[PDB]
């Protein structure tokens, strides 16, 4: 049992496009001349940009932070570790979906077209099928794989944006309290604990009380 | 001295996308909206077979081709497969008049009913 | 958001079943899923749930080594395969989701439930 | 494990507490949820961040948690609150594993 | 946002604020005050209603277009008549509503 | 009032404007001042034979 | 930019006139636009002024409460209408444009006027 039949075979796909064959009857995605449509969802993987974060002041990833996009790596007296932030997490995977949907549900329209016969003197009418099939097959081919090459350009500079605002916002928390060391790194000149670490990844890091020493 | 630093999050995913100012480019996550594998088979549409035409095209099926006389038992289908190159249509020679007007009128037709109009 | 399970299963003891859930709006969702199950007179029980983009899957330690979670996410569906079915798996199953992308201990939306049943 | 008292019983009109005490793996280090389940339905989730309602939950059910004990309250009770109440917690130390409790049967006279 | 100062650091809008965009609120010992600022609130007017004059003109074609009938013996001319029409319509959608969407971005 | 973008939906914003138009007036009316021709109860045929 | 006003007009005391200017280019403008009349044997005299975008109108304290202003910006279009005429209302009337978005003192494009009269 199947969904779509081809003259080839039967498909079974949620996918929204295919390049098996233009002759479809059932339930099938659209067809293309494409050979490749691949989407990112995530960012640029450097196991080792437009705002010059990512693979810019900070020069690579972490295989070591694995629940999350964005995070903080600590060091105090009592040990060191990784951890993740889940509000900016959380507000990119909302938009990188929302970005998905709306691309999957822009292209859905009518199928199970099969094609016609004419006999030797309509030969112009044959052309004229033949001239409006290519036609229309060209210029959703193009604008499928335009659509895909623009976006995959904003994926990535959405991710290095929030990477930039998430420094920026820590930056200004601590103020003058401690160094920036130029690499995303801050020490501070104070001591800072379990509770102190805490609250500056928790955005209440008090200043007044801590002020150096 | 107590640190800390902020970063981002890397795998060992070997997938490429293409961009408009750069090409190839790995990233961590991806997805895949392109289908490109079938079966190879016929298969059932809505739990019922298709019609196999065989030997014989949409004429010598319409008209009673003495060899295609197997095909008068099914009277449903949910859709129809003829092969490129069918070798029975009229056995006698002579000239169908409006054909493809009549394929495209078969062509919306589910069932039908084969009786006799005049015994 | 509606989450509908699959419908109720009788199976011999040694087989292994298949459940599926299935969520309403957009096929891509920024929640993560969990399965649970009720036996009678009992209180609810944790198995295992599926993040979103990342892909990982949590299982409990009793769980572990016979129950699979996959996910399907051009159609918005998630199945749970579970193998060596003894007597006492009969019980009512759930789907439920998750108020953000990682799976803790906060659920806001149940599905309706179906029984399962080990003879 | 997190454990209940397994039935209280109180008068319509009346407040009753829910306790449900575990150990510092469980309570003593996160936060706690309570789910309420009427016969033949799913749980309905009352109380998440430890003292939290969703929408649609009425002011009479208040939550809080004191070191390793967590208490849920009722207050203006009514005869549709005969229920199951379960307490829940992200234990989170060989393997991480969310834990209900063992439940807590509440009857009204 | 991208840039990070509206719902950013600056966390809120004001309603005091009356004949412009983006503007400033200052104090001192003689009183208190909103103003506009002028210039980029004119900057921002040209590039908008550049931005719309150019939608509107790109979307602008032939029309007066009617129907036409056929006979019993002439199904496949209609197939094809409504395949066009239907295609067409189609693509004018997609276009129309992915335009929108992209420079509301 | 709001408007759907890419990565959100609903998004409420201070100033917008419609693009589209959905009302009309549910009558025949005349263009460059000049009415209509009704043919009525007869068709083309009709008309254009002489249908009494 | 040229800045074109409808005819002149003739009409009767107690009534009510509208008067329309239309702009060139785009339909929609980045200055904001002034409605001014010269009675015969008089200077120019400044009635109200529209502002884009945010809509908002101003208007003299002597006209205020009988002159509505209003723009429609699809077609780059903005009326005049005036209430309870009397006989001192006959003169001529200008659509003038601002340099920027703000109405101030500063007019540098002037249409040609029309008349109203009424006797
Ligand atoms: C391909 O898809 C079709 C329909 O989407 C599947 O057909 C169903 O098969 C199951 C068998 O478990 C039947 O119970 C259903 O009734 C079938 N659908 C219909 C509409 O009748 C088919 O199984 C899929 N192919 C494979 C290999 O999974
Ligand atoms: C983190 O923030 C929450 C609420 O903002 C607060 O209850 C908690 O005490 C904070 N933790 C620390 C270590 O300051
Ligand atoms: C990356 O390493 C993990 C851990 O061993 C492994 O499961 C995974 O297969 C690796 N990735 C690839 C693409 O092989
Ligand atoms: C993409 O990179 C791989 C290795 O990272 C390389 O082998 C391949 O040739 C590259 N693609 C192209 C089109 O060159
Ligand atoms: C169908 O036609 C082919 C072509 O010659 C022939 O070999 C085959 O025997 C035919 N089938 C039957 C059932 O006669
Ligand atoms: C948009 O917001 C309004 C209230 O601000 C809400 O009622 C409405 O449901 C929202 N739109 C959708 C599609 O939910
Ligand atoms: C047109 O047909 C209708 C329906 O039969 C009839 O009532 C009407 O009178 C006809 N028009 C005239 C002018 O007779």
């Amino acid at each position: 049992d199947a969904k779509c039949q081809t003259p080839q075979g039967a498909i079974n796909s949620s996918l929204p496009f295919q390049n098996v064959h233009p002759v479809t009857i059932g339930e099938c995605p659209k067809y293309v001349r494409s050979t490749k449509l691949r989407m990112v969802t995530g960012l640029r993987n450097i196991p080792s940009g437009l705002f010059g974060a990512i693979a810019g002041f900070i020069e690579g990833g972490w295989t070591g932070m694995i629940d999350g996009w964005y995070g903080y790596h600590h060091q105090n007296e009592q040990g060191s570790g990784y951890a993740a932030d889940q509000k900016s997490t959380q507000n990119a995977i909302n938009g990188i979906t929302n970005k998905v949907n709306s691309v999957i549900e822009k292209m859905n329209t009518q199928f199970t077209a099969v094609g016609k016969e004419f006999n030797k003197l309509e030969r112009r009418m044959e052309n004229l099928n033949k001239k409006v099939d290519d036609g229309f097959l060209d210029i959703w081919t193009y604008n499928a794989e335009l659509l895909v090459l623009l976006e995959n350009e904003r994926t990535l500079d959405f991710h290095d944006s929030n990477v930039k605002n998430l420094y920026e916002k820590v930056k200004n928390q601590l103020k003058n309290n401690a160094k920036e060391i130029g690499n995303g790194c801050f020490e501070f000149y104070h001591k800072c604990n379990n509770e102190c670490m805490e609250s500056v990844k928790n955005g209440t890091y008090d200043y007044p009380k801590y002020s150096e020493e | 001295s107590d640190t800390i630093c902020i970063g981002y999050h890397a795998n060992n995913s070997t997938d490429t996308v293409d961009t408009v100012l750069e090409k190839n480019v790995t990233v961590t996550h991806s997805v895949n909206l392109l289908e490109d594998s079938h079966n190879g088979k016929l298969c059932r549409l809505k739990g019922t077979a298709p019609l196999q035409l065989g030997n014989c095209s949409v004429a010598g099926w319409i008209l009673g081709n003495p060899e295609c006389e197997s095909l008068f038992s099914k009277e449903s289908w949910s859709y129809i497969a003829e092969t490129p190159k069918p070798e029975n249509g009229t056995c006698y020679p002579g000239y169908f008049a409006d054909y493809e007007e009549l394929r495209e009128q078969l062509s919306s037709v589910s069932s039908f009913e084969r009786f006799e109009i005049f015994p | 958001v509606q989450l509908v399970e699959s419908g109720a299963e009788v199976k011999k003891p040694g087989s292994s079943v298949k459940v599926s859930c299935k969520a309403s709006g957009g096929p891509f969702r920024s929640y993560a899923i969990s399965w649970v199950r009720q036996a009678p007179g009992q209180g609810p029980e944790w198995m295992g749930g599926i993040i979103p983009i990342f892909g990982t899957t949590k299982y409990a330690p009793k769980f572990q080594g016979r129950v699979t979670i996959t996910a399907d996410d051009f159609a918005g569906t998630v199945y749970m395969e579970l193998s060596s079915l003894r007597s006492e798996d009969t019980a009512m199953y759930y789907c439920a989701k998750h108020m953000g992308y990682q799976v803790r201990e906060t659920m806001d939306v149940w599905g309706k439930g179906t029984t399962v049943t080990v003879s | 494990v997190l454990t209940q008292p397994p039935s209280v019983s109180a008068a319509p009109g009346q407040k009753v507490t829910i306790s449900c005490s575990g150990s510092s793996s469980n309570i003593g280090n996160d936060y706690v949820s309570w789910y309420q389940q009427l016969p033949g339905t799913a749980p309905k989730l009352l109380i998440y961040d430890n003292n939290k309602r969703p929408s649609g939950i009425p002011d009479r059910f208040s939550g809080s948690k004191s070191g390793t004990s967590a208490t849920l309250g009722i207050t203006g009770l009514q005869t549709g609150d005969e229920a199951n109440y379960y307490c829940a917690t992200w234990d989170r130390r060989p393997t991480a594993y969310v834990v209900f409790g063992g439940g807590t049967k509440l009857t009204v006279l």
